[PDB]
């Protein structure tokens, strides 16, 4: 049913490629809430301030503060992506929304085929 | 009159014991001292 919205947003020439990439990279990179308590070494201090800020539980709210300042008004798949989608299709819609923004920007939507800067042309002497 | 071999640098005790001394690093610091007591809590101790 999302092909209606995705043909509203972009052509049907790089469409199911976008769909399969968003599906497998959303089911691959799905992130839960993992740990980070102070009952369990040191990074750079500019990041360590925020890290030991985020270690404690009193700096976090008990329930999620929903966003208020309205963004993404050209692409209003967010209107369902707020709370109609919460399982795998939420991150699937997020990934295809990023792909739609990249392909309307006219640039590569993947990150695997953004190929590495090979640095062993500077460090291959002797 | 200078005795031509002795360099000295010693003290004679009350029991004719030769006492010699080393140099010691002072406890007072010329730069202030930084410390991390608990994370995101820091200490800067100086002296005058």
């Amino acid at each position: 049913d999302i092909r209606e919205l995705l043909s509203q947003y972009v052509d049907d020439a790089n469409l199911e490629d976008l769909i399969e990439w968003a599906m497998e990279k959303s089911s691959k990179y799905y992130i839960k809430n993992i740990g980070n308590t102070k009952s369990n070494t040191k990074f750079e201090s500019k990041n360590n301030i925020g890290i030991e800020y985020s270690k404690d539980s009193r700096n976090k709210l008990s329930y999620r503060n929903k966003p208020s300042i309205a963004t993404n008004l050209e692409y209003k798949t967010l209107c369902d992506m707020i709370k109609g989608t919460s399982g795998t299709e939420k991150e699937f819609l997020r990934y295809l929304l990023f792909g739609i923004k990249c392909i309307k920007k006219g640039v590569e939507y993947n990150i695997d085929k953004i190929k590495d800067v090979s640095y062993n042309d500077y460090f291959n002497v002797l | 009159y200078l005795v031509p071999n002795v360099i000295g640098g010693v003290f004679i005790n009350k029991q004719s014991v030769e006492k010699v001394g080393i140099n010691l690093v002072e406890k007072i610091t010329t730069w202030p001292k930084f410390r991390v007591v608990k994370p995101n809590s820091f200490t800067f101790s100086f002296s005058s």
